[PDB]
């Protein structure tokens, strides 16, 4: 993903937004015929869990506790989970040495039970403005109501009947002078270490406090499990009910993961010419396909292209065996001895095939990138078939147009 | 139903969570770490192209709504908090955003000065907005905002960080490491944004009227022999590990003085105020005036409430606002939440409100009909 | 390099048995308690120490230049001792590389010149970036990617982390032979 | 006060004129490019070009929606939310507060004098917003001279170019002996 450069060779997206994204990130769309970006696709949410402690809470509890883990807790000064010290209980980081006792709560007795974070200074003082605005807003309800059914009912207004507790919250005092900045803040040298940096004042955003004493540790703060869904396509991927210490899929579904993924196994000269050897993997068992199409001229999106590839090639058939195959173990007539091909293909081993692009490099300064469309065969297996019971012909048939942007070091 | 979405962008800080909570879930810097660059691009920027701009909230709006809020964005409704003039086009997109990409069921663009006003309780006041691009300040009387008298200067955050950008530069002596305990100048061509923020927090505060005078008489030297008060102990604050800065006690305490300058104009955080307030009706006044409301995190600056009322109070017995505004009560309300968390706390209190929230919201079915947010520019 | 890997020209001098490829100028003192049931690449100059430890390793695990394995002493009120470590299956340990982790998942990325702390758990189809600085006593979930001298979550991996690490790691392993 | 609503429309498009020398560019601006439409709730509808203007620096601004809606504000002033009745309801009430027999003759002779009725299709417009306001199947002619801005001069240049005035001023050494009223009781 990383350590390769997967971060170079891109394939393009269909609809109104088109998008240059690597195969590995990017999703192929069973229910109808075009690979979407994620970017493009919707997201959704799924599970929660805390990244020190695994545990999966419910989507109900979070809203409760403010998507916080209530065992776990992050480090105010530097952004690490915090570990249980004893002596009984201290809490203290790894990274730095801030302990607990340093802003001064007291050790509690139970381990996880006795640790808290206090209440909100303006919680009272909040309840009462909500249900004076929420009796203030009832009443602009039932007046918007009645007007309205009056409009729709249009009897202009006619008197058929008689027409026509209280909460009072009390406005806030103003003070007449504000507290001014203490006399200390004049003549006292100022410890960088004691008054806290911007960073970890807005972390606790409810009462930001200047002091490093009166900073407390907040509670570590829950990670989210990622499902995606398309616009035209209904499903597409999901995850497990137990995510937390989980890398399996329910729905496996990748762009990787269907459409042949193209690679640049050897990187030839750079200097106005060169002949460059690339790898073009199948994925699916048994499947055909070609890169045939030089990307049109002046259509696709191909202003980013610097270099004309001939890849003057016609279809070969490649097929993936998932098993542990010894080295050279058959060799096969009609698939590899019958189309040679010494020009043009390279190598041809088990789901493997180089092919030689003949680029034009130098034609701008520098940065040189080619633009070429790969086709394959997509057994789609729309229609309903249990273990491949449909021929899937016509599904076969279907020749799916992916246009590649593979861009050179330079 | 659920409770609806506060989100409120701005140029240096977003203030995130749900609505009927004591403050925001989440407040994080306003900015986007993309692949390739190695300072991370600001994503509210006004006067660029719509596409750019829409790439850069899109971006945004996710980390949002799922890495620092965990919930579905179709599920539940927005009430995006942006202040008055806020410009056209910018706003236009954020909503364009919100309903294409995401499908949010309804938006409700609230002016961050009436929500303000609502976390007090009291109907009426007058509401400074000392915020990183521009202080802007909008006289609120019973729900309706008096736009005729409207006031900004750009007199907040970027305008002070600038301030100390420069004056670090005149009086620079760092201690790179490398023979550079004796006062080196200049080593570093420019300082990095994020690290004068820090520096203005920590080291630098808001001094004294008295002492602020004599400060802004002092650095002009007005025909005077060496007429300023004594500053604070010079603060050494490290850079990028090795090189340690020695902070000048002078900067600390002069660099503030740039918002509460007169500069001939007669233009100052203090001012726009009095300016406003003396434009406004003249029924209105005596209970404007009572009821003053200081939001934004530039007035978190310590001893930033107590200079700016004594200001005031100066620039009453001045001639020009002596005759309107001389037997005026001048009053500060202190809001519940945190000054930077005040704005936010009201779109809180107005989203918990679900029966009037629905009504006054723009439905996402009305915005796919027409194509057309309303705005206080004619329709 | 553009998805393609590079060739490396091993000399004459490795240990090479049962698949099981390891450099002679590469010391791993305690071979007795340190086991490679796969076919492992432990590149030159890379220390496996035996002290009290049980270093399993995965079918292909890579281990680059300058790198260490060594186990963390569990600070127990019963008794201190060094907890054994189990790297996964598939496991990639970048060049000059630092780890003091007790338990690495499988299909895992650990990146150049970063330290790993003391206990530190590691789950599988997980990635940390180059000199970044795991703090003692952390995990790290599945498809993350942990950062900056804190060593905090930087952003998620791409979804196909676990079929396309197995190219990675088997390339690697087929394309490194002897000169 | 037009100038003063540009500014803030220009913000609102997000170009700050802060300064109290960059308010007299908003006042270029304003002179320069500023066209009343005939319909406004039709040209808000309909997609803008844009215009540019170029600055005193050199840098470039595109004006938009709030070319046409600034000025709006003398023909409607309650949108912005300033309580006065409105330069075609200043002109009719003045001529229906008068005696009726002078009505008809008065909207047959209306004169546009200073720089605020230079503004592009100004008379298109208040012919529109007056003939709606005054009665029907009168006839309205707003007779403007070619020098709106210096009219108002060049009739004190012909004022006292003539013997009359002569008579009509109030010499030094009457406003000492006479008292303070001499200026006032003379004006008229
Ligand atoms: N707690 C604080 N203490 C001191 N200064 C602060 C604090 N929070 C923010 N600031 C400063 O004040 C500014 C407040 O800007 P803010 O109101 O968050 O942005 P905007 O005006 O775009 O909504 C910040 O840019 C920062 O420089
Ligand atoms: N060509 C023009 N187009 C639009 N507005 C103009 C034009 N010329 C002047 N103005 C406006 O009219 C003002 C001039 O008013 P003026 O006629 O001098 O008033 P007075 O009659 O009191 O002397 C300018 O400040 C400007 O706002
Ligand atoms: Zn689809
Ligand atoms: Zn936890
Ligand atoms: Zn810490």
């Amino acid at each position: 993903a990383s350590l390769l450069q997967s971060e170079r060779v891109l394939y393009l997206v269909q609809g109104e937004k088109k998008v240059r994204a690597p195969l590995s990130q990017l999703y192929f769309c069973r229910y109808c015929s075009e690979l979407r970006s994620l970017e493009c696709v919707s997201h959704e949410v799924d599970s929660h869990y805390c990244p020190s402690c695994l545990e999966n809470m419910p989507s109900a509890e979070a809203k409760l506790k403010k998507n916080r883990c209530a065992n776990c807790f992050d480090c105010p000064g530097c952004m690490h989970t915090l570990s249980t010290r004893a002596t009984a209980y201290y809490l203290a980081c790894g990274f730095c040495r801030w302990t607990s006792r340093d802003v001064g709560m007291a050790d509690k007795s139970v381990a996880s039970g006795g640790w808290q974070e206090p209440d909100h200074p303006h919680t009272q003082r909040m309840n009462k403005l909500i249900e004076y605005y929420q009796q203030l807003a009832q009443k602009e309800k039932v007046e918007r109501d009645r007007k309205k059914l009056a409009r729709r009912r249009n009897y202009m207004p006619l008197a058929f009947s008689q027409h026509t507790k209280e909460i009072k919250i009390e406005p806030a005092q103003a003070v007449d002078e504000v507290e001014p900045l203490p006399e200390d803040y004049y003549t006292r040298p100022v410890n960088l270490t004691e008054v806290t940096t911007l960073q970890q004042r807005l972390l606790q955003p409810d009462f930001q406090p200047i002091c490093a004493s009166q900073l407390y540790p907040r509670h570590k703060h829950l990670l989210i499990k990622r499902s995606l869904r398309c616009r035209q396509c209904e499903h597409n991927l999901s995850k497990p009910e137990f995510n937390p210490t989980s890398i399996k899929f329910k729905i496996q579904l990748v762009a990787v993961n269907y459409i042949p993924e193209v690679r640049i196994m050897s990187i030839p000269n750079l200097r106005y010419m060169k002949e460059s050897q690339v790898l073009l993997t199948l994925t699916n068992p048994v499947e055909n396909l070609t890169h045939v199409t030089l990307l049109e001229c002046e259509e696709g999106d191909p202003d980013d292209t610097n270099s004309t590839a001939k890849v003057s090639v016609p279809p070969t058939e490649l097929v993936l065996a998932g098993k542990d195959a010894a080295a050279e173990y058959d060799e096969l007539a009609e698939p590899q001895d019958f189309p040679d091909d010494p020009d043009v293909v390279a190598f041809r081993k088990a789901n493997k095939v180089g092919v030689f692009i003949k680029v034009t490099p130098q034609r701008e300064e520098g940065d040189v990138t080619v633009c070429f469309k790969l086709k394959h065969d997509f057994k789609n297996l729309a229609a309903p078939i249990r273990p491949v019971e449909e021929a899937d012909p016509g599904a076969e048939v279907s020749w799916l147009t992916q246009h590649v942007e593979l861009s050179l070091g330079p | 139903e659920k409770t609806a979405v506060v989100i409120d962008l701005g140029e240096a800080f977003t203030k995130c969570g749900f609505a009927g909570e004591t403050g925001p879930r989440c407040i994080i810097p306003s900015v986007i770490k993309k692949a390739g660059m190695p300072k991370p691009i600001k994503v509210v920027q006004y006067n660029i192209n719509t596409e750019e701009l829409y790439s850069y909230l899109k971006e945004f709006i996710h980390i949002l709504y799922f890495r620092h809020l965990l919930v579905n964005p179709r599920d539940r409704r927005v009430v995006v908090i942006e202040s008055v003039l806020c410009p056209s086009h910018f706003r236009e997109t954020l909503t364009r955003v919100l309903f294409k990409y995401f499908e949010v069921p309804s938006v409700l663009l609230a002016p961050s000065h009436l929500m303000a006003l609502l976390t007090l309780g009291i109907n009426s006041a007058m509401v400074l907005d000392c915020g990183y691009r521009e202080s802007l300040v909008l006289p609120i009387y019973e729900g309706i905002p008096v736009l005729n008298c409207w006031g900004a200067l750009p007199l907040g955050g970027k305008a002070l960080h600038k301030e100390l950008e420069t004056q670090l530069l005149e009086q620079c002596t760092v201690d790179t490491g490398a023979a550079k305990e004796q006062s080196l100048p200049s080593v570093m061509g420019s300082i990095p944004e994020g690290v004068l923020e820090d520096i203005k927090v920590r080291t630098c505060f808001v001094s004294d009227l008295t002492r602020g005078l004599k400060i802004q008489a002092a650095k002009f030297n007005i025909d005077g022999n060496t007429e300023r008060p004594s500053p604070p102990p010079n603060v050494d604050y490290p850079l990028d590990g090795e090189k340690i800065l020695h902070v000048l006690g002078s900067i600390r305490d002069s660099v503030v003085e740039i918002l509460f300058e007169q500069d001939n104009e007669e233009k100052s955080v203090a001012t726009l105020i009095l300016d406003s307030l003396m434009q406004c009706p003249i029924d209105t006044r005596k209970q404007l005036a009572e009821n003053l409301v200081i939001i934004g995190g530039t007035s978190m600056l310590p001893g930033f409430l107590h200079r700016l009322l004594a200001e005031i109070r100066y620039l009453v017995e001045k001639p020009k606002y002596k005759k309107t505004l001389g037997t005026k009560t001048f009053r500060i309300h202190t809001p519940p939440a945190k000054a930077n968390c005040v704005a936010w706390l009201g779109g809180a209190i107005f989203g918990a409100l679900q029966d009037i929230l629905g009504s006054r919201s723009v439905s996402k079915e009305y915005y796919n009909q027409t194509g057309r947010i309303p705005d206080w520019c004619s329709l | 390099m553009e998805l393609g890997e590079l060739l490396y020209n091993k000399s004459e001098y490795i240990e090479t048995a049962s698949g099981n490829k390891v450099s002679r100028q590469s010391v791993l003192c305690g071979s007795q308690n340190i086991v490679l049931n796969g076919k492992t690449i432990v590149m030159n100059d890379c220390i496996i120490r035996g002290d009290l430890a049980n270093v399993r390793v995965g079918r292909h695990c890579v281990v680059k230049s300058r790198s260490v394995i060594r186990p963390p002493f569990k600070k127990f009120s019963k008794g201190v001792a060094f907890f054994p470590l189990h790297i996964g299956d598939h496991v990639f340990i970048e060049e000059d590389c630092v780890v003091n982790a007790a338990q690495i998942g499988s299909y895992v990325h650990v990146g150049k010149n970063c330290v790993i702390g003391r206990r530190c758990v590691l789950k599988d189809c997980c990635k940390i970036l180059d000199n970044t600085v795991l703090p003692p006593e952390t995990v790290v979930p599945p498809f993350t990617v942990f950062s900056g001298c804190p060593g905090l979550f930087s952003g998620e991996l791409p979804e196909c982390t676990q079929e396309l690490m197995i190219d990675v790691t088997k390339s690697y392993y087929q394309k490194f032979l002897p000169l | 006060d037009v100038s003063r609503f540009l500014r803030l429309y220009l913000r609102k498009e997000g170009y700050d004129f802060h300064s109290s020398s960059e308010f007299e560019i908003v006042k270029a601006i304003k002179e320069r490019a500023c066209y009343l439409s005939i319909n406004p709730q039709k040209d808000e509808t309909l997609e803008t070009e844009k215009a540019q203007y170029y600055l005193p620096d050199g840098s470039t601004i595109e004006i938009g929606p709030s070319r046409f809606r600034a000025p709006e504000l003398l023909f409607r002033p309650d949108l912005i939310g300033e309580e006065s009745e409105g330069i075609h309801e200043v002109l009719v009430f003045a001529i229906q507060k008068s005696d009726m027999d002078l009505r008809r003759t008065l909207f047959s002779n209306i004169v546009l004098s200073g720089g605020s009725t230079l503004f592009k299709g100004f008379g298109d417009r208040l012919l529109s917003e007056v003939k709606k306001l005054a009665p029907k199947d009168v006839k309205i002619r707003i007779s403007a001279p070619q020098e709106r801005l210096y009219s108002t001069w060049i009739g004190g240049s012909i004022l006292a170019s003539l013997d009359t005035f002569k008579k009509m001023w109030v010499s030094k050494k009457e406003y000492e002996e006479d008292g303070a009223r001499s200026i006032h009781r003379k004006t008229f």
